[PDB]
C-alpha cells in the first residue's frame, strides 16, 4: 500500500485520496463519500524488476458513510488483513 | 600495512606425466616404500622423508605428490621419486610438471564477531556453525577459498602460488579488522 | 513521525512502520486500531 | 465428545499389515482437549470465541492419541501424539466459556 | 527398504481437519458407507436481532 | 489523443452506470459500454494450470512424482501454512532440472527433500532443529550435511541465519514443566513468561559473552533453562541435578550440557566479581544461584567493565607465548640431485622380494 500522492499544484493529495493517512489507510471519524478509495493497494504483474499495478478498494453507494473503526491483523500465513467498519 | 604476520603454506601438491607404461604389482614388489591394494583401489602409493611427502604413480604414467611446504620441494620430491622409478627399471620421463593445488594458514591475534562478517558478507561469506565451526568465505581475486575461526587464525587454500595468498590475506585484513 | 496503532487489551500506544508481524510489545495480542483522526469534521444538529 | 470418540475408537482399535505379519498397531486411549491456536513458531495460546470472529480464523481444539506399534521391537509407546483438530460447540464442556 | 519403517513418519494431520472443517462450512456431508447426500444441513446464524 | 482536439487530458469516468472516456477538454466520447462475466457462470468456473494447458506434467518421471509427494507429505505432516508447501514443492522442481541431481540415489533424493524443506522454513524465518527433520528422514545426519552444502552451493540461493530467539521461542514450550501432571511434584510450576524472560537474558548475556559462536546452541540454551529454573526458587531447586531436570522434562540433554554449563558458570564468577555485594561475600559456583536477577539487572554496565579486563575459546586462552613462529627458509630444491643412495634404500633386494611374493600367498 502506498501512501496518498499528491498534487504539485496545491501541495495536498488528490481528490480521490482525500481521507487516506499518511499510511495509504482511511482515517476513523472521517466522511467518505462515493467513487473514493479505502485502500490504496497495488500488486505486482508477476501473475527486470516486477512492474507493480494499482487495484483500489473503492467505495460504492448512493450516500456518504462515516467511517467507526479500522482493525489490523496477520494470520499465521504472514497474510495481513485489514477491516473497515462504516456508519450511516 | 600487514601486522607483522606472514601466511604459512603447509601442503603443496604437484604432478607429473611420466611417459611411460607401468606394472603396479612390479613396482609394490621391487620398493621398500611402495603400498597397492587393487581390492581398494588400483594405484600405488609412494612416501619418502625427505622432502616429507606422500605421492601415488599410476599404470597409464602419471604421479601424483603432495604435504610439501614449498613448490621447489614438491618438485624436488616428484623427481626423488621418477628417480626411484627410472631406477627400479621404467623407462619414466619429467615431462609437464604442474603445480595443482597449496595450502596455507595465517592469524589476526584478536577475536572475530563472525556473526558481523556473515551479516555484512553473506553474499559469499557462507556461515554455518551447527555442523562446522569455521566460517567459510569464497573470494574472487583470485580464485581461493578461506575459512576463517574465531580465534583469529584463517585457513587459504585453491591457489597457485605464493602471492596469490599473500595478496589474498593483504585483502582479506583490513575486512577481518573491521 | 511513524504511525501509532492501539492494541487490543493493554491499549498502549504501539508503532510498526515496516513488515513486522502485527504482534504487540508488551502482551502477545496480535490486533490493532488506527488511532482517530487528526482532522476535524463538521455535523448537523438535526 | 464424552463418551462416542471412545466407543469408536475401541471399535476400531487395532490394525495390521498383511504382508510380513506379526507386524501391528494398537491404539490406546483417545482425547480432545481444549481450544487453542497454532502461533508460527510452534507454540499454542488458548483464544476465546471473540478473537475468532474478528481475525476470520476457527475455534476448535486439538485430538490427540496414545499408540501402540513395533518396529523390530514392539516397546515403543507415544503418549500424546497428535491426530488433527475438532470445531467446538460454544458454551459445552469443553467451550472456554462455560 | 530392508530396515524395518516405522508409522510415526506417516501420521499425516491434515485429512481430518479438511474432512470436518470443510464439511461444516458447506453443508454437505457425502458419505460413500451409506450412498448418502445431504444438503442443506448446515445454515448461517441470522443476527438481524 | 482526443479525435476532436488532439489533446491528451482523456480521463475515464463513469455515469450513474454507463462506464465511458471522456475528453475532459472538450467534452466527446471515445470509448464507451464494456462487456463482463456474469454470477450465473460464475458457480461453473474451473481452473487449468497453465502447465498442464501447455501440456505439461506428463513428463514428471514416477520418482520425480515420488519425490514431489515425499515433499507434500513430509510438510503436512508439521501442520504447516500450505504456502511453505507449495514453495517447497517449487523449489524441489527447480532443483530437478540439473543433470547431476536427476542422476543420484535414493537417499540423495530424500536429503534433497529435507534441506529443501529446510530452506524453506528458513526463509521464512521459522525456527527448526536440523536434528529432528533429520530424525524425520531415513538418511544419515552426516549424508543430510554432504548434500546441503552441495545444493546451497549448486543454486547459491539465500541462507538466513538461525535467529537465538526464536528458536528459543520453540524449545521453550517444549517441556511439560508448567502443568501439575501426576509424574511431576507441584514443586516444580511457575510461570511460563517469567521463565522464558530469565532464559531470554541469560541466553542473551551468553550470545555477548561470545559464548554462541561457533558452536552448538542446543546445549547452552538448555543449560540457560536449568540455571534459570533453578535460580527462580534456590531454595530446593539448587539440591536438584542436570539429569534429574532432563528426566523430569523427558528431554534428550546433549553430551557437551555440562561442559557449557561450566563455561557459564566461570563467566558467572567473572561477572560476580564486579558487584560490591557479591565480591564481599566470597561468593561461589553452586551459592550464587541467588543472585542471577540482581546480576542481569545491572548486567550492561558490570559486563562493559568486565570486558575491558572479551572472551575466546578456553583452548588457547592458556598464555600462548608463541603464536604462528616463522619457520625456517628451506625453499631450495637443490640443483639436479642432491643424494643419490636414497633410491638403494628405498628398494628392495632380491630376498625381500621373494619374502614379499610369499607374502600373501
Ligand atoms: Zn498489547
Ligand atoms: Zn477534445
Amino acid at each position: 500500500v502506498m501512501g496518498p500522492m499528491l498534487d504539485a499544484a496545491t501541495r495536498k493529495p488528490i481528490w480521490r485520496h482525500e481521507i487516506l493517512d499518511a499510511d495509504g489507510i482511511c482515517s476513523p471519524g472521517e466522511k467518505v463519500e462515493n467513487k473514493q478509495v479505502l485502500v490504496n493497494k497495488s500488486m505486482p504483474t508477476v501473475t527486470q524488476q516486477p512492474q507493480y499495478k494499482d487495484v483500489p478498494i473503492t467505495y460504492k453507494g448512493a450516500t456518504d458513510s462515516y467511517i467507526e473503526k479500522v482493525m489490523i491483523s496477520s494470520n499465521a500465513e504472514d497474510a495481513f488483513l485489514i477491516k473497515m467498519l462504516l456508519r450511516q | 600495512g600487514p601486522s607483522g604476520i606472514v601466511p604459512q603454506l603447509q601442503n603443496i601438491v604437484s604432478t607429473v606425466n611420466l611417459g611411460c607404461k607401468l606394472d603396479l604389482k612390479t613396482i609394490a614388489l621391487r620398493a621398500r616404500n611402495a603400498e597397492y591394494n587393487p581390492k581398494r583401489f588400483a594405484a600405488v602409493i609412494m612416501r619418502i622423508r625427505e622432502p616429507r611427502t606422500t605421492a601415488l604413480i599410476f599404470s597409464s604414467g602419471k604421479m601424483v605428490c603432495t604435504g610439501a611446504k614449498s613448490e621447489e620441494q614438491s618438485r624436488l620430491a616428484a623427481r626423488k621419486y621418477a628417480r626411484v622409478v627410472q631406477k627400479l627399471g621404467f623407462p619414466a620421463k619429467f615431462l609437464d610438471f604442474k603445480i595443482q593445488n597449496m595450502v596455507g594458514s595465517c592469524d589476526v591475534k584478536f577475536p572475530i564477531r563472525l556473526e558481523g562478517l556473515v551479516l555484512t558478507h553473506q553474499q559469499f561469506s557462507s556461515y554455518e556453525p551447527e555442523l562446522f565451526p569455521g566460517l567459510i568465505y569464497r573470494m574472487i581475486k583470485p580464485r581461493i577459498v578461506l575459512l576463517i575461526f574465531v580465534s583469529g587464525k584463517v585457513v587459504l587454500t585453491g591457489a597457485k602460488v605464493r602471492a596469490e595468498i599473500y595478496e589474498a590475506f593483504e585483502n582479506i585484513y583490513p575486512i577481518l579488522k573491521g | 513521525q511513524p504511525m501509532i496503532y492501539i492494541c487490543g487489551e493493554c491499549h498502549t500506544e504501539n508503532e510498526i512502520k515496516s513488515r513486522d508481524p502485527i504482534r504487540c510489545r508488551e502482551c502477545g495480542y496480535r490486533i490493532m486500531y488506527k488511532k482517530r483522526t487528526k482532522r476535524l469534521v463538521v455535523f448537523d444538529a438535526r | 465428545i464424552n463418551v462416542e470418540i471412545k466407543k469408536i475408537m475401541k471399535a476400531n482399535e487395532k490394525v495390521t499389515s498383511d504382508a510380513d505379519p506379526m507386524w501391528y498397531l494398537k491404539y490406546l486411549n483417545i482425547y480432545v482437549g481444549l481450544p487453542d491456536v497454532e502461533e508460527s513458531f510452534n507454540v499454542t495460546r488458548p483464544v476465546s470465541p471473540h478473537e475468532c470472529r474478528l481475525r476470520d480464523m476457527t475455534y476448535s481444539a486439538p485430538i490427540t492419541v496414545d499408540i501402540e506399534y513395533t518396529r523390530g521391537s514392539q516397546r515403543i509407546i507415544r503418549n500424546a501424539l497428535p491426530i488433527g483438530r475438532m470445531p467446538i460447540m460454544l458454551r459445552s464442556s469443553n467451550c472456554v466459556l462455560t | 527398504r530392508a530396515a524395518q519403517f516405522d508409522v510415526v513418519k506417516h501420521m499425516r494431520q491434515d485429512q481430518i481437519t479438511n474432512g470436518m472443517v470443510n464439511a461444516i462450512s458447506t453443508g454437505n456431508w457425502s458419505l460413500k458407507r451409506f450412498k448418502m447426500d445431504r444438503q442443506g444441513v448446515t445454515q448461517v446464524l441470522s443476527r438481524l436481532s | 489523443r482526443c479525435p476532436d482536439c488532439g489533446s491528451t487530458e482523456l480521463v475515464e469516468d463513469s455515469h450513474y452506470s454507463q462506464s465511458q472516456l471522456v475528453c475532459s477538454d472538450c467534452g466527446c466520447v471515445v470509448t464507451e459500454g464494456v462487456l463482463t462475466t456474469t454470477f450465473s457462470d460464475e458457480g461453473n468456473l474451473r481452473e487449468v494450470t497453465y502447465s498442464r494447458s501447455t501440456g505439461e506434467n506428463e513428463q514428471v518421471s514416477r520418482s520425480q512424482q515420488r519425490g514431489l509427494r515425499r515433499v507434500r507429505d513430509l510438510c503436512r505432516v508439521l501442520q504447516l501454512p500450505p504456502t511453505f508447501e507449495d514453495t517447497a514443492v517449487a523449489y524441489y522442481q527447480q532443483a530437478y532440472r540439473h543433470s547431476g541431481i536427476r542422476a543420484a540415489r535414493l537417499q540423495k533424493k530424500e536429503v534433497l527433500v529435507g534441506c529443501c524443506v529446510l530452506i524453506t522454513c528458513r526463509q521464512h524465518n521459522w525456527p527448526l532443529t536440523m536434528g529432528a527433520i533429520c530424525t524425520l528422514l531415513y538418511a544419515d545426519l552426516d549424508v543430510f550435511s554432504s548434500t546441503y552444502m552441495q545444493i546451497v552451493k549448486l543454486l547459491g540461493l539465500d541462507v538466513p541465519s538461525l535467529c537465538l530467539a526464536e528458536l528459543v521461542k520453540t524449545y521453550c514450550s517444549s517441556f511439560k514443566l508448567f502443568q501439575a501432571s501426576p509424574s511431576v511434584p507441584a514443586k516444580y510450576v511457575e510461570d511460563k513468561e517469567k521463565m522464558l524472560s530469565r532464559t531470554m537474558q541469560l541466553v542473551e548475556l551468553a550470545n555477548e559473552t561470545w559464548l554462541v559462536t561457533g558452536r552448538h546452541p542446543l546445549p547452552v540454551i538448555t543449560a540457560a533453562t536449568f540455571l534459570a529454573w533453578q535460580s527462580l526458587q534456590p531454595a530446593d531447586r539448587l539440591s536438584c541435578s542436570l539429569a534429574r531436570f532432563c528426566k523430569l522434562a523427558n528431554v534428550d540433554l546433549p553430551y557437551p550440557a555440562s561442559s557449557r554449563l561450566q563455561e557459564l558458570l566461570a563467566v558467572l564468577l567473572r561477572m560476580a566479581e564486579q558487584l560490591a555485594w557479591l565480591r564481599v561475600l566470597r561468593l561461589d559456583k553452586r551459592s550464587v544461584v541467588k543472585h542471577i536477577g540482581d546480576l542481569l539487572q545491572h548486567r550492561q554496565s558490570l559486563v562493559r567493565s568486565a570486558f575491558r579486563d572479551l572472551l575466546l575459546p578456553p583452548c588457547m586462552l592458556k598464555s600462548p607465548k608463541r603464536i604462528c613462529p616463522v619457520p625456517p627458509v628451506s625453499t631450495v630444491t637443490g640443483d639436479e640431485n642432491i643424494s643419490d643412495s636414497e633410491i638403494e634404500q628405498y628398494l628392495r633386494t632380491p630376498q625381500e622380494v621373494r619374502d614379499f611374493q610369499r607374502a600373501q600367498a
